[PDB]
RNA sequence: CGUGGGGUAGGGGGGCGCGGCCGUGGGGCAGAAGCCGGGCCGUGAGGUCCGGUGGACCCGCGGCCGACGAAGAUCCCGGCGG
RNA sequence: CACGGGCCGGGGAGUUCACGGCCGUGGCGAGCCUAAGGGGUUCAACCCCGGAGGCGUAGGGAAACCGACAGCCCGCAGCGGG
RNA sequence: GCGGGGAAAGGAAACAUCUUAGUACCCGCAGGAAGGGAAGCCAACAGGGACCCCCUGAGUAGGGGCGACCGAAAGGGGGAUA
């Protein structure tokens, strides 16, 4: 077949650039692990719905997303989620549970280690 | 968006273009035949590996009867974890209009004949269905709502 | 002419060695057939192909072994990084230490002695000034 | 009445085959500055007696009367622009008419005058 | 909100031009700083040139139309394979006088061509409405940055700042000579004198088929609505395309495919901008 | 602007009683006796008149009234009457070799069957399919390409 | 870093050329395309330059699209030989 | 001592549509897309409208008919502790 | 465009039912279009409302060595409206 090329877009390109960067200098696994899922290919990229984090994760869990957070099922805890992108059903019920949206990146600065972080594909 | 160049660039040279030289390209004997032929004598081997043992099934013969699509009914169910989420979002828009004290919902009104019994019901909510199943009414009454019954 | 590094001078004379020695990609019979005789190298996909197959004693086939090396591959043989130029205003951002110029083919002659003045003063090397060009700028 | 549409084609087509009383139109030349004061009319299509000045090719700058207009093939024969064949005698080089401008203008024509009073106007 | 837009790649990755005001300067006519806008959402979208090339070759392919050959060319000849026996080879030939000579098949003289093209053939790309205003957003946001749109090629030296926005007296401009004032004023003549210049005899075939000049791209001029009198004011400039802001597409904010033109914003299109391609 | 008659959908047995609405053909009788007008004056004011028709709708009653003051009261300007405008009869050569006669008719099967049904009506829609490869017509054996198909993957 | 370096059918990865189109930058009567010979560059497809001839167009780079590459088919058409 | 070509020039062969599988990317995302067609336009381009319908969201059964999960364990990555 | 007469080659990897195809072709007859067109209709107890053409319903129902393959209609969205 035409094998996997990445990603064309330029804003997933330096995304993937910055996290490989991060766990280079914070000697931070979870960022090249990140990087490995994010840059899979476009037919098999990771999307999680926001009735799936009722499960997987609690109360005050800080959550990464290497891909797209979809808004499916309802969400009735409150949990920090950092995303590739949002949609805005997911945004709205991640927000009203309590929670709040982080880009990658803002997570990265705001916890360079990624230490208590639970990635959820 | 990627582009990719035709094999037919890369086949420039090549002679047998991909087909080989001992078996070449040639016509639809090279294919066993026109069409989708030859699934009872030489491509019965395709049949055995999908379809059934025996009576080759899918490929091969007839089962039971269709009963007529312009005298049954086609059936919308909606799961009553999925009707929590369609209220939720009709009660933000101000369309369900408030009634007994609960919400009411008219399933045939929103495009939906059946009541399924499918997630949780958190709220207590009235629902007019024609048909509702056991475990749908079972969960409706246990969030203190109650499902009604309107004949067509 | 162009003084390079000592890293890239014995480069230089060794590329030299190799051009010396590559020979030349020729398909079979090209030297009797008319047809084919000013052809590039081609390598055929047929039964009895004995240059693919390098056999001693008929001609040798196409490989990446016989690539010069890396670092002053696609100089001039003088030494300089050859630039094609095709107006007095392509002259800017030249290092006349590193870029010979070499003028664009169908430049006409009356921009040809507007570009080789300026390249002449600003120390470049220009390769082609051409027999009409030498002459004039001999005779004044 | 001359192709209205952009194709070269067609341009070329409807000029080659142009009718006769369309030609007229393209011996249109330009009036000197006096005449166009003489005269309020920018233009009039050259004919036989008009003082022509020529103003480009090898015989640019003579004045001359047009003595022979030729409307297939849309030239004019000006005196002094001519020349001599191998045999001696005296040929005409033909001009094309929007290489010329009027310098005097023959109105002995009861219909020209016509025709000047449409354009002023 | 747009914290997914504008993604912040702080530290490890150094950042890049800033992005566009968020007060954008209004121009009067007279080429004078006057009041300053808000900047709408569409000029903080990211500039993506593949998504801006896709949607450009998506507009531009819809323009083609089908060709083909005759039906019936080189097949229409009486003709038929006379077998082996006689020292020819067995293709088709003439079956009256011109006998031995080949007919019909692809490799012969006056035979019929072997693939051609098909007036049935799917020329246009098709492109989503969300993913082609998408695009749109992007390549208006490409005219805020002075690197992209000095990498497309338009000279922006005397160009105040971007995106450039003039006042909307500047619609009843009715004449060339007027408008041709305000292009001087606001530093906007030079790339229109580049154009003028720029134009050339093409290379080609494309002569023969009414092709023959081929003429670059100065400046974009967005009016308010249709029918405003700066558009037959400014339409017959080398390069420069004048259009309602309503009428926003990809064949003039991404000429080549690559993002950032030269644009010339109204204040009043501006404005109505806020509710369009979004 | 006139207004629109608003009929319901035929409610079908697979529908499973979901409705909807969509613009009938005219306005009805009954609809048109609530309002003074019979079918000849309510074509001459230029309203699309139904006459097949028999139920009676409020919201057509009321569109009908509020359009019908307007234009009473001098506010509104009504369209051309809703009758034909123009007699076109064309003389007609050779109805017999036609197949155009009663006779004719019979034998295409006007009479029994509806022209859609008729045998030369499926002789010249299949052939105007194939001709311009249409719908169905540009693969010839869709069906058992499918059939084939979906036993293979959904093995 | 590799007790890495053969390869038909075939699978996978990159590049060169031809005609047009969207852009960008240029050249040309002080001589474009084409043609003959030659130097240089590239493993190579090829590129580029010089001298002669010619007399009006053409080319570099990014993108896209094809009626897109011949040594052969008792190949087709023409021309011309022993 | 198997068959094809005297030579040279020019020509000469994996195309298009429909449907299905799959891949590489892009948009949106429990939803996705409009078809025909309609309005406007600087007029086959372009902007806007059009959700009919199709696919997905629930399956089992010939059919009548019925109609669904976070409980536990192992455990890669990752994380925390030594 | 309308009425009638009416194949085979090929496909089914043979072949006869079948398909090809009511096609090629033939005979007859009109118009600038033709033909169709105004409920002894469709539906399902709720309602549509002459006709033609476009999108769809749909390769669904069904026909068929139940093989190859063939294949609607109602209904919905439009053009137009008498
Ligand atoms: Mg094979
Ligand atoms: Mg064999
Ligand atoms: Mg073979
Ligand atoms: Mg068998
Ligand atoms: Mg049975
Ligand atoms: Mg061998
Ligand atoms: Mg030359
Ligand atoms: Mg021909
Ligand atoms: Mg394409
Ligand atoms: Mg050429
Ligand atoms: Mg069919
Ligand atoms: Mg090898
Ligand atoms: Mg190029
Ligand atoms: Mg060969
Ligand atoms: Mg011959
Ligand atoms: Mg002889
Ligand atoms: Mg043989
Ligand atoms: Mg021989
Ligand atoms: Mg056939
Ligand atoms: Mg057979
Ligand atoms: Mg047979
Ligand atoms: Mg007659
Ligand atoms: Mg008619
Ligand atoms: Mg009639
Ligand atoms: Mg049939």
């Amino acid at each position: 077949p035409p094998n996997p090329t990445g990603p064309t877009n330029r804003q997933l390109r330096m995304l993937i650039r910055f996290l490989r960067k991060a766990a280079t200098a914070n000697s931070a696994n979870i960022w090249r692990a990140i990087a490995e899922l994010v840059e899979r290919p476009r037919r098999s990229r990771v999307v999680v719905n926001v009735g799936k984090l009722n499960r997987v994760a609690n109360d005050g869990d800080v959550v990464v997303i290497p891909g797209k957070l979809l808004g499916g099922g309802e969400l009735k805890k409150r949990v920090v989620v950092a995303a590739v992108s949002v949609t805005p059903k997911a945004w709205k019920k991640v927000v009203e549970a309590g929670g709040e949206v982080l880009t990658i990146p803002e997570l990265v600065r705001r916890n360079p280690k990624g230490s208590g972080v639970k990635i959820v594909i | 968006v990627r582009r990719f160049k035709r094999a037919t660039k890369y086949r420039r040279g090549s002679r047998t273009h991909g087909w080989g030289r001992v078996g070449q390209h040639r016509k639809s004997g090279g294919s066993g035949g026109k069409g989708m032929v030859g699934f009872h004598k030489h491509k019965w081997s395709l049949v055995m590996k999908y379809g059934e043992s025996g009576t080759g099934w899918p490929f091969y013969g007839k089962h039971g009867f269709k009963q007529p699509e312009t005298i049954s009914v086609e059936w919308r169910p909606i799961n009553v974890g999925r009707l929590a989420e369609l209220v939720k979002e009709l009660r933000e828009r101000g369309e369900v209009r408030e009634e007994e004290g609960r919400l009411v919902v008219d399933l045939l009104k929103l495009g939906y004949n059946k009541l399924l019994g499918g997630g949780h019901m958190d709220v207590p909510l009235v629902v007019y269905t024609p048909v509702a199943s056991k475990a749908a009414v079972e969960k409706i009454a246990k969030a203190g709502g109650e499902v009604r019954i309107v004949s067509l | 002419r162009r003084e390079l590094p000592q890293p890239l001078k014995r480069l230089l004379r060794l590329r030299l060695q190799m051009k010396r020695r590559k020979p030349e990609f020729v398909r079979i019979d090209q030297w009797r057939y008319k047809r084919i005789e000013d052809s590039g190298w081609r390598n055929q996909r047929t039964l009895d192909n004995k240059i693919r197959r390098k056999w001693k004693g008929w001609p040798k086939p196409v490989e990446v072994g016989y690539r010069k090396p890396a670092a002053v591959r696609g100089l001039h043989p003088s030494g300089f990084v050859e630039v094609l130029v095709h107006r007095p205003e392509d002259l800017a951002g030249l290092d006349p230490k590193v870029h010979a110029v070499r003028i664009g083919r169908t430049v006409g002659l009356r921009k040809r002695l507007e570009i080789v003045k300026k390249a002449r003063e600003l120390g470049f090397y220009v390769l082609n000034p051409g027999k009409e060009v030498v002459e004039l700028l001999k005779k004044e | 009445p001359f192709t209205a549409s952009a194709q070269p084609r067609k341009q070329r087509l409807s000029l080659y085959a142009a009718p006769l009383h369309l030609r007229r139109k393209l011996l249109n030349a330009k009036l000197s500055p006096e005449l166009q004061k003489k005269l309020g009319v920018k233009r009039l299509p050259v004919r036989r007696g008009d003082t022509v000045l020529i103003m480009r090719g090898d015989f640019k700058g003579v004045t001359g009367k047009v003595v022979k207009v030729d409307l297939k093939r849309v030239r004019i024969f000006v005196e002094g622009a001519t020349r001599t064949n191998s045999r001696g005698q005296t040929v005409y080089y033909p001009i094309h008419p929007s290489k010329v401008m009027i310098v005097d203008v023959d109105l002995s024509d009861k219909a020209r005058q016509k025709l000047i009073e449409r354009r002023k106007r | 909100l747009l914290k997914f837009k504008l993604l912040d790649l702080s530290p490890y990755i150094k950042p890049a031009e800033e992005r566009p005001p968020e007060a954008l300067k209004v121009y009067d006519v007279n080429g004078q700083y006057m009041a300053d806008i808000e900047t709408p959402i569409h000029f903080y979208e990211p500039v993506r040139p593949d998504l801006i090339r896709r949607a450009y070759l998506s507009a531009l392919s819809a323009r083609f139309q089908p060709k083909g050959v005759y039906e019936g060319a080189g097949k229409e000849h009486s003709c038929e394979s006379f077998g082996v026996g006689l020292g020819i080879a067995r293709i088709p030939r003439y079956k009256g006088h011109l006998w031995p000579r080949g007919c019909f098949a692809p490799n012969t003289r006056g035979g019929r061509r072997a693939h051609p093209p098909r007036p049935e053939k799917k020329l246009h790309e098709e492109i989503n409405w969300k993913e082609k205003n998408l695009a749109i957003r992007s390549a208006i946001a490409a005219t805020a940055y002075k690197s992209w749109v000095a990498a497309r090629g338009h000279m922006v030296e005397k160009v105040p700042s971007l995106p450039l926005v003039v006042s909307g007296d500047a619609e009843k401009i009715a004449k060339a000579k007027e408008a041709k004032k305000l292009f001087e004023v606001l530093g906007l003549w030079p790339d229109v004198e580049r154009a003028a210049e720029g134009v050339k005899i093409r290379a080609g075939k494309g002569k023969m088929r009414g092709r023959r000049y081929k003429e670059p791209k100065s400046v974009l001029v967005v009016v308010s609505e249709l029918d405003v009198p700066l558009i037959g004011a400014v339409r017959n400039f080398p390069g420069v395309d004048v259009v309602p802001v309503s009428h926003l597409n990809m064949l003039v904010l991404a000429p080549g495919g690559v993002p950032g033109r030269l644009t010339l914003w109204t204040a009043t299109a501006v404005e109505r901008l806020k509710g369009l391609f979004l | 602007m006139i207004p629109k008659p608003v009929v319901q959908v035929p409610r079908s047995i697979k529908s499973g009683g979901v409705t909807k609405w969509k613009e009938g053909r005219g306005f009805s009788l009954g609809e048109l006796k609530e309002v003074g007008l019979n079918a000849e004056q309510a074509r001459l004011l230029g309203l699309p008149v139904d006459t097949r028709r028999d139920s009676v709708w409020p919201q057509n009653v009321e569109a009908l009234r509020k359009w019908l003051i307007e234009v009473l009261e001098g506010k509104a300007t009504p369209p051309e009457p809703t009758l034909p405008k123009v007699v076109k009869v064309k003389r007609k050569r050779g109805r017999a070799f036609r197949g155009l006669t009663s006779a004719g008719r019979r034998s295409r099967g006007l009479i029994s069957t509806r022209f859609r049904e008729t045998h030369n009506y499926k002789f010249k829609k299949k052939a105007k399919e194939r001709r311009l490869k249409k719908r169905h017509e540009a693969t010839k054996g869709l069906g058992n390409v499918l059939r084939i198909s979906r036993i293979i993957n959904e093995s």
